[PDB]
């Protein structure tokens, strides 16, 4: 699943 | 964490951000912590956990955020004030 670094 | 009260967590970004990944906001289901980078700010603070739902960031309600809205808020935030809440049951739709 797409995940986004922050 | 038997009460599952939301927690206010203050993080200060390093050179590569807060040091966690978000997942969710694909279909109104909310924004969750998928990954916490070893030796990044979120890890070193000790407070954030995998399966936390992100409820707000610097006073902005992310409960109903899309992935993209949440990314925008979190990326544009120095000292960032996060409200997080442990929601393992909801997170189980992402990861068993």
């Amino acid at each position: 699943x797409r995940t986004t670094p922050v | 964490d038997f009460t599952r009260e939301p927690r206010k967590i203050i993080l200060h970004k390093g050179s590569t951000g807060l040091g966690f990944n978000i997942v969710g906001g694909e279909d109104g289901e909310g924004i969750f912590v998928s990954f916490i980078l070893a030796g990044g700010p979120a890890d070193l603070s000790g407070e954030l956990r995998r399966g936390d739902r992100i409820l707000s960031v610097n006073g902005v309600n992310l409960r109903n955020a899309t992935h993209e809205q949440a990314a925008a808020a979190l990326k544009r935030a120095q000292s960032v004030t996060i409200v997080a809440q442990y929601r393992p049951e909801e997170y189980s739709r992402f990861e068993s």
